[PDB]
């Protein structure tokens, strides 16, 4: 079965990750 | 290494630029 | 390198009224001293009015003379940011 | 106020995902509520629009096309899927309150994001490096010593009038 | 810096005991509730248009004239959930409530900050419950008052030269 | 008057006991081992002393606003307590005033650092790092001497230009003080 | 506990006078009328050295831990050593001209402020004259 | 800081970012 | 196509490729346990289990190997204190290598079951569809679980054919691996009694064997099969996720509260052993048992073990680190080199002052020296100008008994105050802040980290239980509700019973 990931889901899922890592980088560097 | 990692924010602006102007458009259906 | 205010506590400043270092508010613990004589003292163990000399001499065993530069500079002899 | 002083729970990243989820939920409540209510179709001849809806109807009561064109030019992005919009309304406060759970489970074990170790290394050998972070930590020392002899009576904290962290004149 | 602003504000204005902030928390907790409520009652009520082998999001095509979810089923669901008359069976009356509850909530909360600008502080129940002798029986608002004292004697440790924090 | 000023930072041969009644000093050469990032809270004013004739007029200052916290940007910011606190300067006044004064510490003993550590109040520890510094832990109050050479215009009210050499804030011992040289003008209004 | 004559006995001049539950409750109110704007909780807001503690007041010149000494203070307020006279900066019955909240204080109503100032540290503890440390 | 503080974030940005871009190029290509 | 979060749902109607995806998960888990233990061997300093044991080094899976008998290495070191031992094959290396060898073998098995999905064993003979008999599968696996529960309890744990388990004295000084006999009375439900842990597995193994035999030979009711949708395997998922979060809640508790399964020589002291001053009471119980023999204080304190006083130190409390304060506990305070001794604080009166020990809530804590009669006699003041109870004013000296500083007395108040800020942490130890750059910022033990993961997993698996139980009971409706859902179906009082069309 093929995986569909439309461009909005690339855009939100990149938004989900980048603002997660903008959050947690302050704590991963600590 | 610290600040230049944080300046992740430049990827967000590029996503802010891409998801506004280069989104797959809403289609009247 | 030691904190000179804390090193001032272990000597006779931190047992009595050091007449060169304590706040003018630390004179309220005895009679007659505050605020006229306390103004006259802050401004060897002190001697003026004759009743003031009798207040001071009755208090002279409570008085210490040991000048610490942190404790007196910047007008901390009169107000040290220590209130209620 | 306990969790600020003792846990620094504001600084915890799992609470911020909860604040982003709750305030995102309250935003998506307010935005979607006012977007629908201001893209309504005129279905009744009265100036109060709530009687232009019977529930057995199968029309959209509001213009999702206009609503998408409003927000695409105001904000830049807009929902165009009404099912994805309402899943995002389910998603955002529920993921936020689930992230705050993970932080509080950590705070059960006192696993705080209390301190950025790199900054208190910087501030303990430099007495001029002040950030708002070290100011909050000074506030937490205020909370943890002024509140605790009353907040925690079992411990028999007898804190004298001189161990209390106090700024100048207060 | 925001968290500095929140801590100092509670130390000086007792924002938690201010009812306008409490209506604001009622606006954002309700706002997040009614978001997840409305988000989950619409998602609960979506008509089958797709297969379980693809996403239910494709049951909506943008600009369609049919409503993508059954409003009668969601009202039938949520009406049986609490009782029938607690339930907006009117979609327009529903989305006014979704509009108005966080907005009037955050209006009052912004009016909290704007009125504690002029030092109209939160409710001050310090030493309110006292006994027959007159001994202060501490309350939960007296435990907040010791936490409020903790932040306020420590905020801007060097800025105060005088005992009262007027502004 | 005060309404058409709010100039308050600016100061405006003459031949028995005499007194200096209103000594202003309006200035910051900082020695590399500037700018004024402090805006205009920099002048000394309303200083009252005692001009004691000996040939040399000894000027034991006593009272007045005679200290100003000044931060200058080298970009390193250099706090200095610009002062003439307890100055004894000395020279018919036409005339220099080769005087030596004491600067205190910038921050006094009540001052708390970002980690709560201060001299008369605060933590003698570094309570952030519980099981770990001593230079920043113990605050070391400085009182180093500075030297000023006023150079006397003459009416009762006289004026000219000063130049003081003092050290900077040493941050209670936590770093090294720069040598600040404070050039500027002055005005002293002598009255018996 | 209970407000009781063991709490309402306070030194009058070496004699003790007994307050009533009406008089102590009246003089809390007359303390909050004309005194507690500065003397809230037993401190002095405009001079945090001179608290209204009994030990402070017993150590004032003349002794002001008495009810006769506190009513003599409210008719002739001195400094803490009694040398300088402060009825032009402190509320008194010599200063009805300039402290209008003192004009309606009679000799059975000042004794309740003298009563409230002495009874209250036994009621609160360290809290009277203790400040925000003791809230 | 932590010397594993960027690798904790680079493998937090890029590890799902490689994943969502792989997913997008395999569904763009149909 | 499929959404990205639905990509694994190609294995529901594929039981052979469900087994392969499972074999690969089990290969990755067994591969991690080998990889984690080999990395743990590469960083374990084993030459001092007294002051630097496995829980000080952030050894995660080294105590789980240790608690079931694995004690030595091929290198030569045993964790119990010896060196030169030959523990045979089952070392920490051999266990880890067995887990990597398992992981390669489960990999190739997953490769086989992925290609050869189309076995007739999954195909139902009466309808040609790939079907799993989940009731009979359950009783088969429940029989195997109880066989391996009984045999682990009655052979491994009893020691009859097996090593036993880690047993301890209550203060964790001479704890080792011993065979444990089963506790069959009510004291076996004491979680700190290890005889119940043996007797659980014997008894629950038999009951699981008995029930495994039951679910093989007894079919589900027609109404229990249909309530749960026992034909669907999402119901096995939703009730197994329900089990593993219950079970992760239990292991979060029994790690945090402590049990016999979670000893303190392996996972560290619990936070409740610092709350009660549980080691401080024991330390003073030994000292007063020599203060009544006539043995003087320097003698009566040089007999306290260094391991015992190390448990009475707040940097071993698991409620004392932080969520991003990462790494071993030795990254915090350091490597404990020796006990500095018991700091006895006396004023210039020579009367003994007792430091208020810090609770695990506090980052900062004021140093406050009460007496036996409770009244505060000395403190390190914040505001020092109006002070009354400073160490300089009250003449406080510190004397050390046992440890490094046995018979040393410091009277100069800066050195007394430094030792006083370390005496709020309990017993004072000399730390190596040079081996691994120990910045003093307290860390968490393997007891605290395990509780965090397994109570956040158990909460995250609460949602997964809810989600997959939602998917099971509502399987017809996760594409959406019926388009032909009648308005008279959810209308009130059109049916006498909600849901039923025969009650109109
Ligand atoms: C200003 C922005 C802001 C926002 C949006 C939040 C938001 C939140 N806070 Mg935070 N908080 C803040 C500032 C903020 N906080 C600050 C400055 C502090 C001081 C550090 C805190 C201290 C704090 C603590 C101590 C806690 C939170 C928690 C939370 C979460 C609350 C979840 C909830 O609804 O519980 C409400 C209750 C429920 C949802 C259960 C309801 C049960 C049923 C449905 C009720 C039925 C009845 C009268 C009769 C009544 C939510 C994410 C909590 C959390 O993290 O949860 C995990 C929590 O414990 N906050
Ligand atoms: C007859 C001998 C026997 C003995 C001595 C034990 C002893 C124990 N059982 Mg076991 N048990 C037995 C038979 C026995 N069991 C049988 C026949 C079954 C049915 C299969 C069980 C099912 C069972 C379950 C589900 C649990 C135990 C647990 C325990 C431990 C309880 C203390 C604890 O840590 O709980 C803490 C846990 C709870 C209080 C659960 C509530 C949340 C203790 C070792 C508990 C355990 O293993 O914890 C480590 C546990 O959760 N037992
Ligand atoms: C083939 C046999 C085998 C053996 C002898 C071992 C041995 C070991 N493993 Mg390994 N492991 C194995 C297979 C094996 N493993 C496989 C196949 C995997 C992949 C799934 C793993 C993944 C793994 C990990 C991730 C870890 C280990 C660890 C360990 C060590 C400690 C085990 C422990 O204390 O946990 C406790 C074990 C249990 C509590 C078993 C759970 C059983 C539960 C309680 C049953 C409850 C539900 C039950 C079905 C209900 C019905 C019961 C019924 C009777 C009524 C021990 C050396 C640890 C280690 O130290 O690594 C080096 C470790 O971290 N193993
Ligand atoms: C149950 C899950 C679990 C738990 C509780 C632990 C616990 C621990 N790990 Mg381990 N680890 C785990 C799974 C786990 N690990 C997994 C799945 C991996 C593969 C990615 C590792 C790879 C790993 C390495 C390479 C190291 C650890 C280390 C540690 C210790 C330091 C804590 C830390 O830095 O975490 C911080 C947690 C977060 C930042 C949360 C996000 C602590 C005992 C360190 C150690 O001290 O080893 C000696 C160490 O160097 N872990
Ligand atoms: C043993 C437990 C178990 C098993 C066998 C499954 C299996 C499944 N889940 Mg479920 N679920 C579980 C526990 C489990 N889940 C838990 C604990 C949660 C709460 C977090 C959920 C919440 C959940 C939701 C909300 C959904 C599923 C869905 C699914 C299905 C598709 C999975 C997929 O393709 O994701 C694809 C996964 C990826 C592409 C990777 C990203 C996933 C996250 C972001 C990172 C994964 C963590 C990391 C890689 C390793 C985890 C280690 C582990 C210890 C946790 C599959 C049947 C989906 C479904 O039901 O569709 C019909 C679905 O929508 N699950
Ligand atoms: C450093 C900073 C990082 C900050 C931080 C902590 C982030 C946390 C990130 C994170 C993972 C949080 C977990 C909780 C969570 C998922 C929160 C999400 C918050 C969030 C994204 C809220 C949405 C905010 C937002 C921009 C909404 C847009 C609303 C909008 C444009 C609606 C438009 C709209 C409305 C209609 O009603 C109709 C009809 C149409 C057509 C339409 O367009
Ligand atoms: C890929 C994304 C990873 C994001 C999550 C991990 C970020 C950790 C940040 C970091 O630098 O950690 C760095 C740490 C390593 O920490 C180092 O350890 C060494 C000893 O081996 C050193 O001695 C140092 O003490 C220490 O800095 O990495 C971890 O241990 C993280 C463990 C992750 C698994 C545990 C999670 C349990 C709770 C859930
Ligand atoms: C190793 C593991 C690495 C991979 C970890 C996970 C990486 C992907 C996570 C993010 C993907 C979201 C992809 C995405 O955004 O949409 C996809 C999905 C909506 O799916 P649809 O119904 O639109 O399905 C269409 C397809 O594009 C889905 O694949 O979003 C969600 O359901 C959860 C919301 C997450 C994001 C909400 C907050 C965004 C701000
Ligand atoms: C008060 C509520 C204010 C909330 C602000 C956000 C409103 C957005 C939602 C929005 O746009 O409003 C839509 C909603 C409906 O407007 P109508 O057209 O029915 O009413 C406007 C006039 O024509 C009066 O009928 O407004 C109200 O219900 C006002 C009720 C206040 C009763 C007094
Ligand atoms: C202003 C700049 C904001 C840019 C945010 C970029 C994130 C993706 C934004 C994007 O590309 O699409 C905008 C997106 C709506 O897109 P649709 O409703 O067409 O998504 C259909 C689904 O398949 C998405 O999974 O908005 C959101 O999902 C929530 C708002 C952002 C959180
Ligand atoms: C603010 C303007 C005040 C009001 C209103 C009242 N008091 Fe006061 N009080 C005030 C000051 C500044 C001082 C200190 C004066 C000094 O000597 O420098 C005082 C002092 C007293 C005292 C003496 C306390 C002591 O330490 O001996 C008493 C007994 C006293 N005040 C009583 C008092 C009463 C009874 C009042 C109400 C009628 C009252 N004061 C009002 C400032 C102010
Ligand atoms: O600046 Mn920011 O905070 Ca308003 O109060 Mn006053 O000033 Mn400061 O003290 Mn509190
Ligand atoms: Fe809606």
């Amino acid at each position: 079965q093929p995986v569909e990931l439309n461009r909005t889901s690339l855009y939100l899922g990149l938004l989900l990750i980048l603002v997660l890592a903008l959050l947690f980088s302050s704590y991963f560097f600590n | 290494m610290e600040t230049i990692t944080y300046v992740i924010f430049a990827c967000i602006i590029a996503l802010f630029f891409f998801a506004i102007f280069f989104r797959e458009p809403p289609r009247i259906t | 390198l030691v904190n000179v205010v804390d090193e001032k506590l272990g000597t006779a400043y931190g047992e009595k009224i050091d007449l060169n270092n304590t706040n003018i508010a630390a004179f309220i613990q005895y009679r007659g001293l505050y605020p006229t004589l306390a103004k006259l003292i802050v401004k060897s163990v002190v001697l003026l009015t004759e009743r003031q000399k009798q207040i001071l001499r009755e208090n002279l065993e409570h008085f210490t003379v040991t000048v610490e530069t942190a404790l007196v500079e910047g007008g901390d002899r009169y107000n040290n940011g220590l209130y209620k | 106020l306990f969790f600020q002083g003792f846990h620094n729970w504001t600084l915890n990243p799992f609470h911020m995902m909860g604040v982003a989820g709750v305030l995102g939920g309250a935003l998506l409540c307010a935005i979607h509520g006012a977007t629908v209510e201001n893209t309504l179709f005129q279905d009744g001849e009265g100036a109060s629009t709530f009687r232009a809806f019977n529930p057995t109807q199968a029309e959209e009561t509001y213009s999702m096309v206009t609503a998408n064109r409003f927000w695409s030019q105001i904000f830049g992005i807009a929902f165009s899927n009404k099912r994805w919009l309402h899943f995002f309304m389910l998603f955002v406060p529920v993921t936020g309150l689930w992230m705050s759970a993970i932080g509080v489970v950590g705070l059960a074990l006192n696993l705080r994001s209390y301190d950025f170790i790199s900054q208190e290394i910087r501030a303990a050998e430099d007495p001029e490096f002040e950030t708002f972070y070290t100011k909050n930590l000074l506030l937490n020392e205020g909370i943890r010593a002024w509140m605790a002899p009353q907040d925690q009576p079992h411990e028999n904290f007898v804190f004298p009038e001189e161990v209390l962290p106090r700024g100048n004149a207060l | 810096g925001t968290f500095n602003f929140m801590i100092v504000f509670q130390a000086e204005h007792n924002i938690l005991m201010h009812p306008f902030h409490q209506l604001g928390v009622a606006g954002v907790f309700g706002g997040a509730l009614f978001c997840a409520m409305h988000g989950s009652l619409v998602t609960s009520s979506l008509i089958r248009e797709t297969t379980e082998t693809e996403s239910a999001n494709y049951g909506y095509k943008f600009g369609q004239e049919e409503e993508t979810y059954n409003i009668v089923a969601a009202h039938g669901y949520f009406g049986r959930l609490i009782f029938q008359y607690a339930s907006f069976n009117n979609s327009r009356s529903l989305h006014f409530f979704l509009a108005a509850w966080p907005v009037v909530g955050v209006w009052f909360a912004a009016l909290g900050i704007s009125t504690m600008a002029f030092n109209l502080n939160g409710f001050n129940f310090n030493h309110s419950v006292i006994d027959a002798k007159g001994n202060v029986i501490n309350t939960w608002a007296d435990i907040i008052n010791r936490a409020n004292l903790g932040m306020e004697v420590m905020h801007e440790r060097n800025a105060h030269n005088f005992p009262l924090d007027l502004a | 008057t005060y309404d058409d000023i709010v100039l308050a930072n600016k100061c405006p041969a003459y031949p028995q006991t005499y007194r200096i009644a209103r000594l202003c000093l309006q200035p910051f050469l900082v020695k590399e081992e500037t700018k004024l990032v402090t805006r205009e809270t920099t002048s000394l004013d309303q200083i009252q002393g005692e001009l004691k004739v000996n040939g040399s007029l000894t000027f034991v200052e006593e009272d007045g606003i005679d200290f100003q916290p000044v931060t200058v940007q080298m970009g390193e910011r250099i706090p200095l307590l610009f002062t003439v606190k307890n100055l004894v300067a000395s020279t018919s006044i036409t005339t220099d005033f080769k005087g030596e004064f004491n600067v205190p510490s910038y921050r006094t003993a009540n001052f708390l650092d970002p980690k709560g550590r201060g001299l008369a109040s605060g933590y003698d520890s570094a309570i952030a790092l519980p099981q770990a510094l001593a230079r920043a832990n113990v605050k070391r109050f400085s009182l180093t001497k500075g030297q000023i050479s006023l150079n006397v215009k003459v009416d009762g009210e006289i004026a000219g230009t000063f130049e003081s050499e003092q050290l900077s804030d040493d941050d209670m011992g936590a770093h090294e003080p720069h040598e600040v040289k404070i050039q500027g003008v002055f005005y002293a209004s002598i009255e018996p | 506990a209970e407000l009781t004559p063991e709490v309402l006995t306070v030194p009058l001049n070496g004699k003790t006078i007994t307050l009533t539950e009406k008089q102590y409750l009246e003089g809390k109110r007359l303390f909050q009328y004309a005194c507690a704007s500065c003397h809230v909780g037993g401190i002095t807001k405009t001079n945090p050295s001179l608290d209204l503690r009994t030990e402070t007041l017993a150590l004032a010149t003349p002794p002001r831990d008495n009810i006769e000494g506190l009513v003599d203070y409210m008719k002739n307020p001195t400094t803490y050593d009694g040398e300088q006279e402060i009825a032009e900066v402190h509320p008194s019955l010599r200063s009805a001209d300039i402290f209008p909240k003192m004009r309606n204080l009679t000799e059975k109503d000042l004794v309740a402020i003298a009563g409230h100032i002495l009874v209250e540290p036994k009621i609160l503890g360290d809290k009277w004259g203790g400040g925000k440390v003791y809230y | 800081v932590n010397q594993l503080g960027l690798i904790a974030t680079a493998l937090f940005v890029l590890v799902p970012s490689v994943f969502l871009i792989i997913l997008y190029v395999q569904t763009e290509s149909q | 196509g499929l959404p990205w979060y639905r990509v694994h749902t190609v294995l529901i109607n594929d039981p052979g490729r469900l087994i392969a995806a499972h074999l690969m998960h089990t290969a990755l888990v067994a591969g991690w346990a080998g990889s984690m233990a080999l990395y743990e061997l590469a960083t374990f300093d084993p030459s001092d289990p007294v002051l630097n044991p496995m829980w000080r080094q952030g050894m995660f899976v080294l105590p789980f190997m240790a608690r079931l008998g694995v004690t030595g290495s091929w290198s030569g070191w045993s964790i119990t204190g010896e060196t030169g031992i030959d523990p045979g094959f089952w070392s920490f290396e051999g266990v880890a290598l067995a887990h990597i060898v398992l992981s390669g073998l489960l990999f190739l098995a997953a490769c086989w079951h992925w290609v050869y999905w189309d076995l007739e064993l999954f195909r139902d003979p009466r309808t040609g569809e790939p079907a799993l008999d989940l009731p009979k599968m359950f009783g088969i696996h429940l029989f195997l679980a109880g066989l391996l529960c009984f045999g682990f309890g009655a052979f491994h744990l009893t020691g009859l054919f097996g090593p036993g388990m880690w047993v301890s004295d209550p203060y964790g000084l001479t704890g080792s691996v011993q065979p444990v006999a089963p506790e069959w009375g009510p004291d076996g439900f004491n979680p700190y009694n290890p005889g119940g842990v043996v007797a659980h597995h014997i008894a629950a193994g038999i009951v699981g064997i008995i029930a495994g035999l039951f679910h093989i030979l007894v079919r589900p009711p027609q109404r229990l099969y249909k309530a749960l949708r026992m034909g669907n395997i999402e119901t096995v998922l939703s009730s197994s996720i329900a089990a593993v979060f219950f079970a992760a809640f239990v292991v979060a508790g029994t790690m945090w509260y402590g049990s016999a399964t979670t000893p303190i020589e392996l996972f560290g002291p619990t936070r409740y052993q610092w709350d009660s001053s549980y080691f401080q009471q024991e330390i003073n119980r030994r000292v007063q048992a020599s203060l009544a023999s006539g043995a003087t204080l320097e003698e009566a304190w040089s007999a306290i073990p260094e391991k015992l006083a190390f448990y009475d130190y707040i940097g071993n409390n698991p409620a004392k680190g932080g969520l991003f304060r990462t790494g071993p506990m030795n990254k915090g305070d350091g490597i404990a080199q020796a006990w500095k001794g018991h700091a006895v604080f006396r004023n210039k009166e020579g009367e003994e002052l007792f430091v208020r020990r810090m609770p695990a809530f506090f980052e900062s804590f004021p140093v406050i020296l009460t007496d036996k009669n409770g009244v505060v006699k000395a403190d390190i003041p914040f505001r020092r100008a109006e002070s009354k109870y400073s160490f300089e004013q009250q003449g406080v000296t510190v004397s050390f008994y046992g440890g490094e500083l046995n018979g040393q007395t410091f009277t100069d108040p800066p050195t007394v105050k430094s030792y006083a800020r370390k005496a709020i942490f309990g017993e004072i130890f000399e730390f190596d802040t040079e081996t691994l750059n120990s910045d003093g910022i307290f860390r968490t033990s393997p007891r605290g980290w395990f509780t965090f993961a397994h109570a956040v997993f158990a909460l995250l698996f609460f949602f997964g239980h809810i989600w997959h139980g939602a998917r099971t009971l509502f399987r017809d409706v996760f594409s959406g509700i019926d388009p032909e859902l009648s308005p008279e179906q959810v209308e009130w009082g059109f049916y006498q019973k909600v849901g039923d069309v025969t009650t109109r």
